[PDB]
Parts: C-alpha cells; sequence; structure tokens
C-alpha cells in the first residue's frame, strides 16, 4: 500500500505541475518592461537613534506614525518619539533573544518574543503610566519568528516548528493551528482585511491560510535554498520573498506560481529583510553586504543603495503614512531615511 | 506511520489540485495597477518639503 | 660679557629647523585627523593623539621666528612682549608633546596588559579631563619665565632674545628642571610601557613569531628615535648649567660649547617629525585610516 | 501655551531619566561576556554547565570579578542553520565534540568545518574540549575497532610530545588523540587568516577546569583585538 500511495502522490504532483505549467501564461518581467525606472533613490540619515547597545533584530512602528517600538539583543524594548527624538518609555525584557516585536494598533500594548517560544503582552498606555506585563502566550515548540496584532484582541504567531497559530487575548488559548510546512517558518505578514495571512519557510515553499478555518489553500515553490523574509503587498494580494540563494522572488496567490526574480552575479549573500512602500512601487531589502538595495518591484533593477550601515542590515519598515524608513542593523543603530 | 504520512500528502495534494486557478498575467496587471494608483501619496517616491516633513 | 663664535649657525641649526618645518606639518595634521576619527569610535587614544598633534602644530607654527633668530646672528629684536610669549611657547611645546607621548604609552599598555579591567579609565570623559589637567600643569610649571623681562644680552655686537649666554641664576635651575623633569621621566615611562607590551605580546598563544617580530621592530623604532633626537642637546644643557653654577666667570667654556649648544638645539626638533609618521602612517590599520582620509 | 511648555518639560525629564537608565545599561552590558555551548547528545554538553555552575538553559558564573553568561539552546529541532546566527557577537563559541565512536567523529569534523567556514563564525574563536576522551581512550586501546576502517591514516603516526602524560606510554591512544585533532585542523589551521583559533583541549565530563580555561582563552581573544584596536600590530 505504501508504494501505491507514493505513486499516487507522484502523479498528483505531476498533475499539479501540468496545471501550473498551463496556467503559466507570462511572467512579471514581460508585462512590466515599459514603465519608467524609479532611478537613484538617494536617501539620507535624517535621524540617528543612538540608544541601543547591541544589534537590532526587530523593530515595528505604531499606528500614530510617531511612536515606534524597537527590540535589540541586549534585552530592551525602547519606545521612541520620532518627532522630538525622545524616548517615551524603555521597557526591559525578560528574554534578550528577541526576534520580533509588535505594536498594538490602539497603542495600549506591545508584544515581544523570540527563542523563548513565548509571546508576551505588556501594558503601554496605562492610567498609572508604568509599563507592566499584562499576560503571556504559550504553546509553540519552536522559536518565535514573527507576531502581529490581529485587530485588538487576537494575535497571529509564527514559529520554527513549521506551524502558525491564532490566539485570543482575553482567555489565553490557542484557538486555531496551521500545519503543512516542512521547514522553519521565518517571516509572517497579515492582510489588510485580517482574513488571510502568508508566510515563507526554509524549504523554498510559501503557503496561504484562512484564519476563520484552519486549512491551507495554496503553495508556491520557486527557490533553491531557505526563504527567510516575507511581506504583504498593500492591495491584499501577492507578496515578496528573499532567500539565502541571493535571489529575491515575487509570488502571487491566484497565479499560484513564481513571477519575478531579483538577482545578480556580484551578490553572493542572500536577502534578510523585505518591506514594501505605501504605493508598492519600491521594494526594499537588506543584505549581508552591509547595504540596503532599493529594487523596483516591477523592473528587477538595483535603483538605489542605502549605504551607511557598517554591519549586516537586519531590520526594515515603513510608516503608516509612508513618511520614513527605519533601518535597524547589526551596527546597533537605527536610522530614519527620508 | 509512513502509510499515514503518504495519505496526508496525497489528500493535501488533492485539495491543492482543484483550486480555481486564473492566469498569471491578470495578477501581474493587478500588482502594476495598485503600484501606479498610489504613486503621488508616497513620500519615499516623491520628495516632501521640509515644512511638511517632521524629520527635517 | 662673554665672547661667542660660529659662522654656519647663520644656517646651521636653521638647516634642521627648516627641515622639520617643511616635513612635520602635514604629518601632524593627518595624525590629528586620524586621532579625531579614533575618538569617533569611543577610543580614548584619539584624544591623546589629537593633543599631541595640536602641540606639535603650535611648535611648528612658532618655530620660524626662532629660525630668524640666528639667520641674522643670534640677534632678533621685535620688542619684549613678543619675544616673551614666543620663547615661552617655543620652549614649552617640546615638554607638552613628550608628556602626551607618555600618556599614549600608558594607554597602550593598559589595554594589552589587562584586557578586561580599568573600564572607567578607558573612557573619553577621563581622557578629556586628564588632557586638560596636563595642559594646566604644563603652563603653570613653565610660567616662571613670565615674571622676568626677556630681552637680555651681552655687549659685543649681539642683542639676544629669551637666551642670555652669560646666563642669570634662575635660568640655570630652570634648565636643570627642564632636563631632568621634562625629558627623562616621561621617556623612561614610555620605554617601560613598551617593554611590558612586548612581554605580553611574546607570550601570546594565538600570535606567531612573524607578528611578534613586526611588533618588536615598531616598538624599537618608537623608543629609539626619541633618545637620539633629544639626548645631545640636554647633555650640553646640563653641562653648561653645571659649569656656570660651579664657575660663571669662566667664559671660555661657553666660548667653546656655543657650537655644541645650537648644533644640538637643531637636532632637538626632529621629534616633531618622528612622532606623527611613526604613530599614524606606519600602522596597517592606521594606514587604512589614512586611506579613508 | 503653558501646558505645551509643561508637556515639553515632562518630555525632557523623562528623556533625562531614560538617558541615565541607558547609561547604566551600557555599563552593565559592556562589563559582561556571553558564550554559546554546542555539544552532542552522547557528550556531556550540559554536564559541564552544571559542573561549573522552556527552551534556553541559561547559566551564570564569574571568574576573577568578570561576568560570564552562556546559553544552551536545546529546546529546538534538528535544524541549526538559522538560530545559530543569533550567537555572532559572543566572545567564543564552545563546540563540545563527541569523540566517543568513530562513526560519530565524521559528523564532528563536518560540524567543526561548517562552523569554521561560516559567514558569521569565522571571527569567533571556537574552543575544542574533545569531550568523552575516556570512551575513545578505553576503546581504541581495547581494540575490536580500527580507525583505519573509517579514516585510513591511523598507522602512519607516532606519539605526540607530552599530549596528556599517561601512566601507560601507549602510542595508539595519543596518536589517535592527535589524529582526530589534525582531522579538525585540516580546515582549523588551513582556512582562516588568524581572526580565530582552535585552542585544543582534551576533557572528560569531570574536570572542574573549563570555566578558567574559557576565561584564559577569552583573555587571549581580547588581547588579540586590543592589539588590533590600539594600532600596535
Amino acid at each position: 500500500e505504501l508504494d501505491q500511495l507514493r505513486q499516487e502522490a507522484e502523479q498528483l504532483k505531476n498533475q499539479i505541475r501540468d496545471a501550473r505549467k498551463a496556467c503559466a501564461d507570462a511572467t512579471l518581467s514581460q508585462i512590466t518592461n515599459n514603465i519608467d525606472p524609479v532611478g537613484r533613490i538617494q536617501m539620507r540619515t535624517r535621524r540617528t537613534l543612538r540608544g541601543h547597545l547591541a544589534k537590532i533584530y526587530a523593530m515595528h512602528w505604531g499606528t500614530d506614525s510617531r511612536l515606534l517600538v524597537s527590540a535589540s539583543q541586549d534585552g530592551k524594548l525602547i519606545i521612541w518619539d520620532s518627532y522630538t527624538t525622545n524616548k517615551v518609555h524603555a521597557i526591559p525584557l525578560r528574554s534578550s533573544w528577541v526576534m520580533t516585536c509588535a505594536y498594538a494598533p490602539s497603542g495600549n500594548y506591545v508584544a515581544c518574543g523570540g527563542l523563548d517560544n513565548i509571546c508576551s503582552i505588556y501594558n503601554l498606555k496605562t492610567r498609572e503610566g508604568n509599563v507592566r506585563v499584562s499576560r503571556e502566550l504559550a504553546g509553540h515548540t519552536g522559536y518565535l519568528s514573527c507576531c502581529r496584532f490581529l485587530d485588538d484582541n487576537q494575535i497571529v504567531t509564527s514559529s520554527g516548528d513549521t506551524t502558525c497559530a491564532l490566539w485570543d487575548i482575553e482567555t489565553g488559548q490557542q484557538t486555531t493551528t496551521f500545519t503543512g510546512h516542512t521547514g522553519d517558518v521565518m517571516s509572517l505578514s497579515l492582510a489588510p482585511d485580517t482574513r488571510l495571512f502568508v508566510s515563507g519557510a526554509c524549504d523554498a515553499s510559501a503557503k496561504l491560510w484562512d484564519v476563520r478555518e484552519g486549512m491551507c489553500r495554496q503553495t508556491f515553490t520557486g527557490h533553491e535554498s531557505d526563504i527567510n523574509a516575507i511581506c504583504f503587498f498593500p492591495n491584499g494580494n501577492a507578496f515578496a520573498t528573499g532567500s539565502d540563494d541571493a535571489t529575491c522572488r515575487l509570488f502571487d496567490l491566484r497565479a499560484d506560481q513564481e513571477l519575478m526574480t531579483y538577482s545578480h552575479d556580484n551578490i553572493i549573500c542572500g536577502i534578510t529583510s523585505v518591506s514594501f512602500s505605501k504605493s508598492g512601487r519600491l521594494l526594499l531589502a537588506g543584505y549581508d553586504d552591509f547595504n540596503c538595495n532599493v529594487w523596483d518591484a516591477l523592473k528587477a533593477d538595483r535603483a538605489g543603495v542605502l549605504a551607511g550601515h557598517d554591519n549586516r542590515v537586519s531590520c526594515l519598515g515603513v510608516t503608516d503614512d509612508g513618511m520614513a524608513v527605519a533601518t535597524g542593523s547589526w551596527d546597533s543603530f537605527l536610522k530614519i531615511w527620508n | 506511520a509512513s502509510i499515514a504520512q503518504a495519505r496526508k500528502l496525497v489528500e493535501q495534494l488533492k485539495m491543492e489540485a482543484n483550486i480555481d486557478r486564473i492566469k498569471v498575467s491578470k495578477a501581474a496587471a493587478d500588482l502594476m495597477a495598485y503600484c501606479e494608483a498610489h504613486a503621488k501619496e508616497d513620500p519615499l517616491l516623491t520628495p516632501v518639503p521640509a515644512s511638511e516633513n517632521p524629520f527635517r | 660679557g662673554c665672547h661667542v663664535d660660529s659662522r654656519v649657525d647663520h644656517l646651521f641649526p636653521p638647516s634642521l629647523y627648516i627641515f622639520v618645518i617643511g616635513v612635520g606639518l602635514p604629518t601632524n595634521c593627518l595624525a590629528l585627523w586620524a586621532a579625531y576619527r579614533q575618538v569617533q569610535q569611543r577610543n580614548e587614544l584619539g584624544v591623546y593623539l589629537m593633543n599631541l598633534s595640536i602641540a606639535d602644530l603650535l611648535y611648528i607654527c612658532t618655530l620660524p621666528l626662532w629660525v630668524d633668530y640666528f639667520l641674522h646672528h643670534d640677534n632678533w629684536i621685535h620688542g619684549p612682549g613678543s619675544c616673551k610669549l614666543f620663547g615661552f611657547i617655543f620652549y614649552t611645546n617640546i615638554y607638552i608633546s613628550i608628556a602626551f607621548l607618555c600618556c599614549i604609552s600608558v594607554d597602550r599598555y593598559l589595554a594589552v596588559a589587562h584586557p578586561l579591567r580599568f573600564a572607567r579609565l578607558r573612557r573619553v570623559k577621563t581622557a578629556v579631563a586628564v588632557s586638560s589637567v596636563v595642559w594646566a600643569t604644563e603652563l603653570g610649571a613653565n610660567s616662571a619665565p613670565l615674571f622676568h623681562d626677556e630681552l637680555f644680552r651681552d655687549r659685543y655686537n649681539h642683542t639676544f632674545c629669551f637666551e642670555k649666554f652669560p646666563m642669570e641664576g634662575w635660568v640655570a635651575w630652570m634648565n636643570l628642571y627642564r632636563v631632568f623633569v621634562g625629558f627623562l621621566f616621561p621617556w623612561a615611562l614610555m620605554l617601560l610601557s613598551y617593554r611590558g607590551i612586548l612581554r605580553a605580546v611574546r607570550g601570546s598563544v594565538s600570535t606567531e613569531r612573524q607578528e611578534k617580530a613586526k611588533i618588536k621592530r615598531l616598538a624599537l623604532s618608537l623608543i629609539a628615535i626619541v633618545l637620539v633626537c633629544f639626548a645631545p642637546y640636554h647633555v650640553l644643557l646640563l653641562s653648561r648649567s653645571a659649569i656656570y653654577l660651579g664657575r660663571p666667570w669662566d667664559c671660555g667654556f661657553e666660548e667653546r660649547v656655543f657650537s655644541a649648544y645650537h648644533s644640538s638645539l637643531a637636532f632637538t626638533s626632529l621629534n616633531c617629525v618622528a612622532d606623527p609618521i611613526l604613530y599614524c602612517l606606519v600602522n596597517e590599520g592606521a594606514r587604512s585610516d589614512v586611506a579613508k582620509a | 501655551t503653558e501646558d505645551q511648555r509643561n508637556e515639553e518639560k515632562a518630555q525632557r525629564e523623562a528623556n533625562k531619566k531614560i538617558e541615565k537608565q541607558l547609561q547604566k545599561d551600557k555599563q552593565v552590558y559592556r562589563a559582561t561576556h556571553r558564550l554559546l555551548l554546542l555539544g552532542a547528545d552522547n557528550s556531556g554538553k550540559s554536564t559541564i554547565v552544571k559542573q561549573m555552575r522552556s527552551g534556553i538553559f541559561e547559566t551564570k558564573f564569574q571568574v576573577d570579578k568578570v561576568n560570564f553568561h552562556m546559553f544552551d539552546v536545546g529546546g529546538q529541532r534538528d535544524e541549526r542553520r538559522k538560530w545559530i546566527q543569533c550567537f555572532n557577537d559572543v566572545t567564543a563559541i564552545i563546540f563540545v565534540v563527541d569523540s566517543s565512536d568513530y562513526n560519530r567523529l565524521q559528523e564532528a569534523l563536518n560540524l567543526f568545518k561548517s562552523i569554521w567556514n561560516n559567514r558569521w563564525l569565522r571571527t569567533i574563536s571556537v574552543i575544542l574540549f574533545l569531550n568523552k576522551q575516556d570512551l575513545l581512550a578505553e576503546k581504541v586501546l581495547a581494540g575490536k575497532s580500527k580507525i583505519e576502517d573509517y579514516f585510513p591514516e591511523f598507522a602512519r603516526y607516532t606519539t605526540p610530545e607530552d599530549a596528556t602524560p599517561e601512566p601507560g606510554e601507549d602510542p595508539r591512544v595519543t596518536r589517535a588523540k592527535y589524529f582526530i585533532r589534525d582531522e579538525f585542523l585540516r580546515i582549523s589551521t588551513a582556512s582562516g587568516d588568524g581572526r580565530h583559533y582552535c585552542y585544543p583541549h582534551f576533557t572528560c565530563a569531570v574536570d572542574t577546569e573549563n570555566a578558567r580555561r574559557i576565561f584564559n582563552d577569552c583573555k587571549d581573544i581580547i588581547l588579540q583585538m586590543n592589539l588590533r584596536e590600539y594600532n600596535l600590530v
């Protein structure tokens, strides 16, 4: 029976490949070959936030576009005031190995986690004014990689055990689980409608999920090494991925196939952070060459280099109003480019 | 256990088999249109005056 | 009341003085720049190097008038106050620079000998406190010439400036102090620091004999250049001071050691050339710093 | 607006307080050394941690008024190539090795070499403790298994000089010691520009001599980067 089932899986995979080949009408580069190139985006370090002690592994901005959170390897959660270059709060953390931090859309809480396999919730806008823990989340058997506030009372977490999960912030239970991956899940992004979310993994695979149910819907395989970053396009469809093979690939849901590749011969190390601008025309990415390349999302060209960091650039993010890019890096500095 | 894992693999492949698949060109066009529609309101793509720039 | 001599002097000490004027200036300014960048990375050595460069620049700027001093015949005369200030600077900058060389040696020894200690002393604030203290003490200790007029001379076709060969009494004891506390003690500590650095370096399990040899040659150059550049002038200074203190009326001793005194005062200005290149240009990491410059 | 100025003053006061807290944090952070422990199931990777003392089993020890803090990541899967990048800034990576059975020395060499020729571990001076020395010594001496069958170069070697002086002058055990040593050195001493080192040690599960050994090697690494930092090379 085992051999028959293996043959069945083989012919199912073959038919899936045939269907995708039939649906492969054209690639992204063919259609997006006549638009004006973006050009040299020569940003400058408008702000130099010097409060962190170690390399910045994660950062996130608040909804107000001014108060942003940041987590470093020293065990700090510094709440900044971008306009006045001030520090509203400086939250210490129980575990230093933090790989993701989240800012609540309302602003009352901040979430953080990492190698501890635990998601922690803090109290930001209290009546007293002192930041304290509100609750905890447990249930993942792998290291936390990304977590975002769903709307206000739910949160989606990703982990290295090839699973993603949804929590209820009132009662403290894992309402739903999402399985199907075979490698470590690295980055996680949420749709504007908060009804689907996507995530890459260290198996050259990307899968999309339905939050209300617990079923995987689509998979996409285009890489030759581990995928390590993902971000959601503003319109709620498609995403972008980077990988250790030094090639960044763009996907799409309804296409169910790889679309465009960003690569070059000189670049050997891979992508480690991906983010999109407000419009979606710009595609920003961090590298281990200590630089940050500004790809045009539709041209596969290096139209911009954010030099200034002397170590690996790990962080990347844009504001709600799109007025700034924060670039945390392994140089223990945060820079605001405008 | 191997038989069960083969069964789960084949059933996942079956559910992924029949998903309604539309052409890739439409998706690329949708991405291009959404990139184009919000070009003006992007400070990182269109420079912002120092008067209206809180960071300058 | 003492007769003097020498004809080359018209250009003799002026020769080496013009040489050090020409060479030591750009090296000292680039050393200052490298020191500032070292300060930028929270390194306390940069403050010391920058102060060293500043003192060297001041001396090189104030040298040309004292080059003219002899190009005429040991007889410039532009008023009492200008001579009073410029001789003061021209005879203080050497000791300032050597004190900062001592500071640099101590700072280098602290890191290599004891890599995980003295965290407070290895800070920029302590550097800018110690440098200020050093400047204050140097000016205060050299301030004694300020109270006396500085346009004395002998009656034999000669109007000196800040330098009377039939010298007074106080100038002799200031000469002895200037030699003993001001030349030897900082230099002794400077040699001790690199002896300790070499002792630590040779016992390194992760460093082969090639790097040890290169370090040894660099340290040997640093310690050895200063002694040859400085010793003869201070030897002649001590000799004359002792002879005058024993017997001031024996003008013949001055009459003979005139040539030695300024042919050595020529050589004393070569440290302003030695320090900048031998502290910045040679080092490979500092060579990368110069490439960044 | 007086309230506007009051809000700005409160901003400045909170900023000053956070700056003082950040300065204290900078001092306490710079006055500490973090380490990583990477062993094997048959080896006593966690044994030495307890000896010198869900998810990370943190340890804290102090030698000569200097703070040490190593982390043992053991609540994870078999895959290691991603969370290994967290420990890039540590003073040293302690790679405990399972020199128990020759069928497990090959992946030991492979792991030493993959750690060596890694993007973020080439500057990290790893420490080789050669754990479970006693099993190797007692079974290559007993026999019933030849290193020639796994790595066919055992016989052409002799006694290393003063490699753990043994009451019984057995060439076989010492030359197997240094044969696995040079197997690690095949790329320990071949690839690399001197940024890191190997610091060979031979340890069992009970030595009570690893904390001070790590401290001395840390002193050596800090001496090297102080030589490079103070323009003294």
